[PDB]
């Protein structure tokens, strides 16, 4: 779920 | 252009479907993705290119409809791996969380692909953490049902892995995706799509960060080949052995063991299915274990695109469409060294329900009959009154969403909206007892019929309608009276057999009768005649054995007519029948219940409330599927009981149970009832009203 916050950015 | 040799390597095949809610996208999906590579149907199927290897990829038809067990349960056995596609806005529904529950209790590995991103962003106005939020709940929803019902080698290794590219975000519409490995090897990350989204920019958006490209990698990147599969899929998906060596023909995807094949769905006349094992060509030999018959192929082809091509050997772990196959069934097993199939005997069933119909619309009026009779031979299950003008049509099939489905034929697709009677159930007539002697006498009096009606043993009865003998007249009677004699019937009796009608039997035991012979086809006829309609409530006849022993024939066939032949064996059938203690049947159904554990209790009360009993009962972990036997009488409206009891979590189908004797405290006010309706009066006619007097 941390790749997840990779995504928007 | 040329593609059709990819079928060679097992491990580049990739046999896969898209598990959906209704809306959510699963139809649009699957359009924009294969049309994305280039070019309901049975099967598509799209060749993808992932890590500079080429991969074939097939896409099979897959319903959702929860309230239909068989279908769904069958198509996802047929695939390997699964999409499953969550509506972004709505997320994970309970209907999902059936549906992935059937995809993986049989073994097929899951990716997640959460749809209508661009509606999250144009529509609903979020703010991308908001997005993060909503993304990953449905992520940990959908990885709290891995964790429950994976199979224990399975549940944690199985999740999905948003950081490894098994969960894919989108919109199918706007042809575009993304997963983090795509963002790895392009740079494409959230921002970008929402600006451009927002822009309007749908067309630099699309080659950006194109749908089937993001999707097709996780499938490839994720989903198993049928070689990756096989090796844990056969064991659980059938009761055989292993160590046959067709067992590891299947373990493995062997193309050059015995070949072995199951039909998907059928479709001028086209079956599509999928090869476990060996190579079809067109004109071997195939056995189809339990269709009765055997067969073989008139063309043998495969799927590309959408569009049906045609070659001749194909391996193991591929999609077939094959010709020429009589009575395939959907699930049929087709192999040739003989072993069982990988589901139940399935009963082939007569209708038992029925109901009325009456168009809206005065201009429907021309051939709604050939429409209604398309699906009569698309679906071999039902049967309506073709012609004239009665009110109009009776439609008669297995049950209430059976029919149901074929109403929102009358528009979804043909443009009627309609008023549907309400249901009544196909009841049948038989006897408890054996009868003693009648006579029928013709009106000239001039031939008369000694008689005697006796109740049919289940077991006879059950070998004439699982086909072990066969309906019609008898056109080999040496050989059937022996197949009777194998069950408790006495060999001189069976050897006078004629004929055979919808569960009911007519045996010549008379000993030279002068012209008898001019005149038992008229005696059928009569027979017949006599079962169609019964003497309680004129409803169909069921398990009754008319022996004539007797009988007196004129010499001249001018005394002979039907007029005198029909009246004189029907109306000694029905005498005999009421005094031999007639009863009426009902139908039953085998309910087939899979849910989660909590709800058994409820699930149970409510059989017990339909005069249901509970049969059998399956456990695999906590997913439990109770089986149960109730009336179709008692059936209506279980969709909604049961999806109240279950919180739409149950996943359930019916099947034909046969036919058993209605209780006698019930009895009665059901036969009123049906002769009330059909314009009778309500009171059955008893011995007195029907045989003759002194
Ligand atoms: N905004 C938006 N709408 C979508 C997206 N995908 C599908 N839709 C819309 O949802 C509607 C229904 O989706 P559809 O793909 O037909 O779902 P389905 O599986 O076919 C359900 P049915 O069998 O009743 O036709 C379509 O009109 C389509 O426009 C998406 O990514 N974004």
């Amino acid at each position: 779920l941390a790749g997840l916050s990779a995504l928007f950015g | 252009a040329k593609i059709k040799e990819l079928m060679l390597q097992p491990e580049r095949i990739r046999n896969i479907g898209i598990a959906a809610h209704i809306d959510h996208g699963k139809t649009t999906l699957s359009d924009n993705l294969l049309a994305g590579a280039g070019m309901n149907a049975a099967n598509v199927s799209m060749v993808h290119n992932y890590e500079g290897k080429d991969y074939l990829i097939n896409l099979i038809d897959t319903p959702g409809h929860v309230d239909f067990g068989g279908d769904v349960t069958r198509a996802m056995r047929a695939i390997d791996g699964v999409i499953i596609v969550v509506d972004a806005v709505e997320g994970v529904m309970p209907q999902t969380e059936t549906v992935v529950r059937q995809a993986l209790r049989e073994y097929v590995k899951p990716v997640l692909f959460i749809n209508k991103v661009d509606r999250l962003i144009r529509e609903l106005k979020l703010t991308p953490q908001q997005m993060m939020e909503r993304f990953s709940k449905i992520i940990m929803d959908v990885n709290r049902l891995i964790q429950r019902y994976a199979p224990e080698e399975y549940k944690k290794k199985w999740m999905v892995k948003v950081e490894d590219g098994s969960v894919a975000f989108g919109s199918a519409y706007y042809n575009w995706a993304l997963s983090v490995p795509f963002m790895k090897r392009t740079g494409v990350k959230f921002n970008e799509i929402i600006d451009l989204t927002l822009k309007g920019d749908n067309r630099t958006l699309r080659q950006k960060a194109p749908l089937h490209v993001v999707v097709l990698d996780m499938v490839v990147r994720h989903l198993p080949s049928p070689i990756e599969a096989q090796k844990y899929r056969i064991p659980h998906l059938w009761e055989g052995d292993i160590s046959s060596d067709i067992g590891q023909a299947m373990l493995n995807c062997d193309p050059k063991g015995k070949m072995v094949m199951v039909v998907t769905k059928i479709i001028g006349e086209v079956a599509t299915g999928r090869v476990w094992s060996g190579t079809v060509k067109s004109g071997q030999e195939v056995y189809l274990i339990n269709t009765k018959r055997k067969a073989r192929i008139q063309q043998v082809g495969i799927y590309m695109g959408p569009e049906r091509i045609n070659m001749e050997a194909v391996p193991a772990g591929n999609i077939v469409a094959v010709t020429g196959l009589r009575d395939a069934m959907a699930g049929e097993t087709v192999a040739e060294e003989q072993i069982e199939p990988f589901e139940a005997l399935h009963y082939v069933s007569e209708p038992v329900v029925t109901v009325a119909i009456e168009a809206k619309n005065v201009k429907d009026l021309p051939r709604l009959i050939e429409a209604l009779r398309q699906l009569a031979k698309e679906d071999p299950t039902l049967h309506v009154k073709i012609d004239e003008e009665t009110g109009q049509h009776l439609l008669s099939g297995m049950g209430e969403l059976h029919l149901e489905v074929k109403l929102y034929k009358l528009k979804k697709d043909w443009g009627i909206d309609i008023e549907v009677s309400e249901p009544i159930v196909v009841y049948r007539e038989s006897i408890t007892k054996s009868s003693p002697m009648v006579e029928g006498k013709s009106p000239n009096r001039h031939n008369r019929f000694y008689i005697v009606v006796e109740p049919m043993p289940d077991e006879i009865y059950n070998a004439i309608k699982e086909g072990i003998i066969p309906e019609g007249r008898v056109k080999n009677p040496k050989e059937v009276a022996k197949k009777l004699a194998e069950l408790g019937m006495d060999y001189e009796i069976a050897r006078g057999i004629v004929d055979i009608y919808n569960g009911n039997m007519f045996i010549d035991n008379t000993k030279g009768v002068q012209y008898l012979n001019e005149v038992m086809d008229l005696l059928i006829d009569g027979f017949h005649q006599a079962m169609d309609e019964g003497p309680l409530a004129r409803e169909p006849v069921m398990k009754v054995i008319v022996r004539l022993l007797d009988a007196q024939v004129h010499e001249d066939n001018v005394h002979r007519g039907p007029a005198q032949i029909y009246p004189a064996i029907r109306t000694a059938i029905h005498c005999a029948m009421m005094k031999s203690n007639p009863v009426l049947y009902e139908p039953y159904q085998k309910v087939i219940i899979n849910i989660p554990y909590e709800y058994m209790g409820a699930v149970s009360r409510e059989i017990t409330q339909r005069r249901g009993q509970l049969v059998d009962m399956k456990q695999e972990g906590e997913v439990m599927t109770i089986i149960a036997e109730a009336p179709v009488a008692e059936m209506f409206g279980f969709a909604g009981s049961i999806r109240s009891a279950t919180s739409g979590r149950a996943l359930w189908s019916t099947e034909h149970a046969g036919f058993k004797r209605v209780p006698n405290e019930l009895a009665q006010q059901i036969i009123r009832q049906i002769r009330q309706r059909k314009g009778l009066d309500p009171n059955p006619p008893t011995e007195k009203d029907v045989c003759p007097l002194f």
